[PDB]
């Protein structure tokens, strides 16, 4: 909840309320009581929903991919490295804060579309596709069907396409006591090769696959991955990206004017 | 007056002297015991010969040798033939006991080599032949060590006996999870384990099941000077300790 | 009816869920526990335990025994390098094949210090001091038994305790260490050196052998299961 | 073993959490601590707003 | 949970902590501590990921199989005999320890595919699968109609495609007091015949088959069948399994390699 | 089975939803939280800072 | 008649048994025994640090 | 409507389940119970009895 | 107005009827009553073992 | 649950646990512990699987 106003009359002092250092780095704690008469007004505001929680905690599309139910040479599978640096959205608002803490809500939205052919007589079955996560190390498949898909170890989905979207939980993975969002540092300790964030960036790769090929006619999957930051920890503010971003892999930005023009310093009409 | 070498272990007319040793290595820390009434099935009343069959047996002795690869002995059967251990074991369809491995061999100040010396129980082995299955007499030779070899072994029916793989398909470098002791000439003299019965039911057939393997590699070779005595063996002692054996009847194996 | 709104996640199948389910065989009579030794708990309890090193995993040597076999002899010179590799016990060619290498290989995150135990296998008349020693990541890897001393070491004398314990200690930046080989999470170099050339009377072999083993320390700990990337297949066996 | 929380008004709803792992309960939103000291006054000084910055 | 650090000091005695005697088959409870100074440190990392439990309860394929909507003279169903050697992922875990005991969380994930043909006015309904298990000594299905599958007794689980995998809970169906891994020993009491796991070996098979032929068109289904241990016991460990498997019936295997090699002894850039 | 009637709103994803899930990793073993300066807690700690206004943004 | 276990934090959860054979539930994961002394020091004679494996 | 997570194994008919069922005869009044003799609680009060064995089941 | 049971083991489940029918409950397993006695030594004549059947 | 077995000795008697008249239609309630020597064995078996319940309820 917000502050309320006090009841405030006229005043007569070398008291200064109005006059202060900005040189010092410290904000104002200048409210309007001070400055100007002002009525009493119990306020009932709440910040509630400019929580950091709530400012993060909701779905975004943060990347998607394509594979084809069929395919000789195995070939028709998909893989992406996880990260959330290749969707304009999302990233900039974790890079609000440098550095961050948070379990992670994934949701999968998968949708199959059919295309143009001569075959006839189908009368496809159900799809059912598989989502498996590998963690970094992890033996990587090849083919629509190398061994690796067993998923002894690793964990993953199955799914039928006609029910409500997957879903799963993960706890905080980080290595050190929190997520980076940036890293004014390299990779080697002889400041040779990867610079950015980039180097801190490792969590493994997901793959998605048909299980059953359906008919012989082609069709095509997508898989949209969607996460939702739950349980949040933000530290250290940053300034909103302000350029237009370039690049997945780093900060990388084409220099842009800080705002837009108007024609004199004194014209209302907001460009 | 001692030294954590010395030691005398005794069962039955049978006693073992340690001038040089480390410790003694238990099983899995659990030490050898009659089954309990509450791990029980066999509802016939067990026989427990005690001081005639829990007693020192020495198999026969190898010669170690600068090429030497390994040796093991399979062992529910090895004692097969000793005295009325092996007796009992052939009028009865169950028995179950634990041992006392005592592995001995010798050198002077100037030799030197390494053995390591393991209890590896379930020790199944593979074919060197992929399509077919080990014959009992590769797997086995009762007192007579078997050995491993410095390379792939060969067709028919033996057994995959090059050492890096125990002929179990790991790494040799690994058994170390094993009850173990390692016999370092430079500072040892003899090895000696507890085994204590373990399998996964409380009491087998003896000629069927073999429930573990000795082996006894040597990873640092031997090695001495021209003149130093050239032969030297290795001699392994087992003890059967806490043996019951249930149904007897006429005695052999099918 | 009571009133139900289904949630995302349903009718999937997510590998390690964790539901109850209906059984197959109902008041179906287990086989009463037995009391079998040497139970284990944890994955841990395994790599609390020394397997052999193959650190001499040289030149066709991986083929034979002769891998575990570290070479040492009588020399005409002080401070020659006896061995070296990487902390990166995930990934390397020479540990991560150990019992500690092969646990680690089925997860992804990793932390704690390491035992490594030399045992000498020369005859007793056989003598000679080793320095054994961990520098950190950061400067280069030790070329000289000095540099490599300016890290943390310790001094092995080759008495009757044939057996030394170096301990490399838990130093790094994150609390946890990828299991692959990740130049962020560098382990730090681990060398052995001559201290004092061995020295034997005549008769006696002047080259032994040194043994290595690796285990893990009471602090040490595992995150992240994953498939082993060692085990492969081609189709289902017969 | 439930628990019952206050709901977003201007009444409560209970809970159960299903789950072992306390990753998958739901976000907390009940939640609203907060501290501008940290951003504005950051000073080692404390600030009277009657006088002024230099004296 | 881990143990903590303790903080040490330098010292000066006859205590040797850095040397043992290997040879003794007992493992050095050397901390840090010795061997060098420490600082003191409250170590929180827990082991909870690595306890048997977990390592093993994680649903894992172990087979699968086919069979088509038609075909005359029956012949259109499956059959596999359960077992856990012919998957090189879950074997290779669960010989890690020479015996175990454990419960079994089955889950079976079903698809169908359709064939080219020439077949027209195709509008196949649902399909509607049945798997039965057979305990051993029971009778065994012939054709795809033949009586056995009333499942009088033999319990099976019917499945309607397009909904949730099926799945079900098998207890410690062992004989012995445990599972056994490995088997150095025979089947017959003459050490002729079958050696190896192979002669423990012995838990029924397990049927499939379409209830409904669908549509006169061609389909093949194939089932994946998924083991899970649950509530775990584990007995002896062992080295795990180094040379890759070569048979599902027996320990066989070709002479590999103890690692990879290096160029020296000293190279640190590890192969 | 306990008799149960599905409500719209069934198998609906809603970005702005907020139910439990399973987790994709049991028993996981988070690294300790550490104590970072300068956490926030609400996006308005931020807003009540000051930045500098481009007031004079005109003519190029 | 249900019962509460503390979750895997850095808060409990509530939970039934449905069925009636103890197969069916979920696998225990609130579990956690250990004894290295199996594996390591399994000498019949204890070991001190300080002290040599040979006197 | 409650929040519900539908778990495997769902929609599926096992032979050996045991769930509840709707009664499609409510309210219906069953014969009163006898009571006949020789009733059986376990197929082994019936493995306990003897049966004659047919040893000689030799030719023909 | 539920009921806690235990189940079938080497923990209990609890349960509730939702139905007014009892033919709608589920079998009940947790049942173990015996009497061989019916079958066997149906004797009007109580048999010593140690004595012979004919004195 | 099953009855576990009773420990026994050796023994002399006119006591004939052996031998009875089947003719009489009853059956015998003769344990291993007669006609031979037994260990003691708590036998925890149980039935539970073979009532006639579970014999029937199967669809
Ligand atoms: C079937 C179930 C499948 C589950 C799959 C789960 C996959 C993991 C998704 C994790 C997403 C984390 C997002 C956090 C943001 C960090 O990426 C950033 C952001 O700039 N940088 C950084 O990279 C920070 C550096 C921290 C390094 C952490 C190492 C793990
Ligand atoms: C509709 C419901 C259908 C349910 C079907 C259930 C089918 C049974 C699945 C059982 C899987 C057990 C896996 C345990 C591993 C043992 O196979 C091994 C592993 O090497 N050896 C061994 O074989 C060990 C020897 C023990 C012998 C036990 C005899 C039953």
């Amino acid at each position: 909840r917000v502050a309320d106003t006090v009841g405030s009359g006229p005043v007569n002092s070398e008291s200064i309320p109005a006059l202060t250092a900005a040189e010092t780095g410290h904000t104002s704690q200048v409210v309007p009581s001070d400055t100007m008469q002002t009525r009493h007004v119990k306020n009932y505001h709440s910040r509630s929903e400019s929580t950091v929680e709530n400012f993060l905690c909701r779905s975004a599309c943060v990347f998607y991919t394509t594979y084809k139910n069929h395919d000789s040479d195995g070939d028709n599978f998909a893989y992406w490295v996880i990260n959330a640096r290749q969707v304009a959205q999302l990233r900039r608002k974790l890079e609000m804060f440098t550095y961050a803490r948070f379990d992670l809500e994934l949701t999968f939205v998968i949708t199959s579309t059919q295309e143009q052919s001569t075959t006839q007589g189908q009368d496809t079955p159900v799809l059912t596709h598989q989502i498996m996560y590998v963690p970094p190390g992890g033996p990587v498949p090849t083919k629509v069907n190398s061994y690796s898909w067993q998923t002894s170890t690793n964990p993953s989905v199955f799914w039928t396409e006609g029910n409500a979207p997957p879903r799963m939980s993960i706890p905080f993975i980080g290595i050190g006591n929190a997520y980076s969002m940036f890293y004014d540092g390299w990779a080697r300790f002889d400041k040779q090769g990867t610079y950015g964030i980039s180097t801190l960036n490792s969590m493994g790769t997901l793959y998605m696959r048909h299980v059953n090929g359906g008919g012989p006619g082609p069709i095509v999957s997508t898989v949209r991955i969607y996460f939702k930051p739950k349980h949040v920890k933000t530290w250290v503010p940053r300034p909103p990206r302000l350029c237009q971003y370039k690049k997945a892999g780093n900060v990388n930005f084409i220099p842009t004017s800080v705002t837009e023009g108007r024609t004199d310093i004194t014209t209302m009409k907001t460009t | 007056g001692y030294s954590d070498r010395v030691r005398s272990i005794t069962l039955g007319n049978s006693t073992i002297t340690t001038q040089e040793c480390a410790n003694v290595v238990v099983g899995y820390g659990v030490w050898p015991a009659y089954l309990k009434d509450e791990e029980a099935t066999a509802e016939d009343q067990p026989t427990q010969p005690d001081v005639a069959t829990c007693r020192f047996y020495t198999l026969e002795s190898v010669m170690w040798q600068q090429g030497s690869p390994g040796w093991w002995w399979k062992f529910p059967d090895a004692l097969s033939n000793m005295g009325l251990f092996g007796q009992n074991m052939q009028y009865h369809y169950l028995g179950r006991a634990g041992y006392t491995i005592h592995v001995q061999c010798n050198a002077s100040k100037f030799h030197q080599g390494c053995l390591l010396v393991v209890c590896v129980p379930e020790a199944e082995m593979g074919c060197a032949t992929l399509a077919n299955k080990p014959d009992p007499k590769s797997l086995s030779k009762g007192e007579i060590a078997s050995t491993f070899e410095s390379q792939n072994s060969t067709g028919e029916t033996a057994v995959q006996a090059n050492v890096i793989n125990a002929g179990m398909g790991v790494g040799v470098g690994n058994l170390t999870i094993f009850p173990h002791q390692w016999i370092n000439l430079r500072t040892n003299n003899s090895a000696t384990i507890v085994m204590p019965y373990i399998n996964s039911v409380p009491m087998d057939n003896m000629f069927r099941h073999n429930n573990f393997t000795l082996m006894v590699i040597p990873f640092a070779p031997l090695s001495y000077s021209a003149g130093a005595t050239t032969y030297v063996p290795i001699t392994v002692t087992v003890a059967p300790m806490c043996a019951e054996y249930n149904g007897l009847r006429l005695a052999g194996k099918q | 009816g009571l009133p139900t709104l289904a949630t995302p996640g349903s009718n999937q199948f997510l590998t390690s869920d964790d539901f109850q389910s209906p059984s197959a065989m109902p008041q179906f009579d287990v086989t009463p526990e037995m009391d079998i030794p040497g139970q284990v708990n944890n994955l841990m309890e395994i790599a609390e335990v020394d397997s052999v090193v193959p650190v001499n995993n040289t030149e066709g040597k991986e083929m034979s025994i002769e891998a575990y076999q570290i070479p040492v002899q009588s020399n005409p010179t002080n401070g020659s390098q006896v061995f070296g590799f990487p902390l990166t016990p995930g990934a390397s060619s020479v540990l991560n094949r150990t019992l500690l290498g092969e646990i680690l290989n089925y997860y992804a995150h990793w932390s704690g210090s390491i035992k490594l135990t030399f045992m000498f296998c020369g005859s007793a008349m056989a003598t000679g001091k080793f320095l054994l020693a961990y520098s950190p990541p950061g400067a280069g890897a030790p070329t000289t038994r000095k540099e490599a001393m300016l890290g943390t070491h310790v001094i092995w004398d080759v008495g009757l305790q044939s057996s030394c314990v170096l301990c490399i200690p838990w130093i790094s930046q994150t609390h946890y260490r990828y299991v692959v080989m990740d130049e962020y999470t560098a382990g730090g170099y681990i060398t052995c050196w001559y201290q004092t050339n061995i020295v034997v009377p005549a008769d006696a072999q002047s080259d032994c052998k040194i043994l290595c083993f690796v285990s893990a320390c009471n602090d040490f700990s595992v995150r992240m299961l994953k498939d082993t990337p060692f085990i492969k297949q081609d189709n289902f066996f017969q | 073993g439930a628990q019952v929380s206050t709901q977003k008004t201007g009444i409560h709803y209970t809970n159960i959490n299903y789950y072992k792992d306390a990753a998958s309960n739901s976000a907390n939103r009940q939640d609203f601590t907060q501290d501008p000291g940290k951003f504005t006054e950051p000073v080692k000084d404390i600030m009277v707003k009657s006088m002024p910055a230099l004296n």
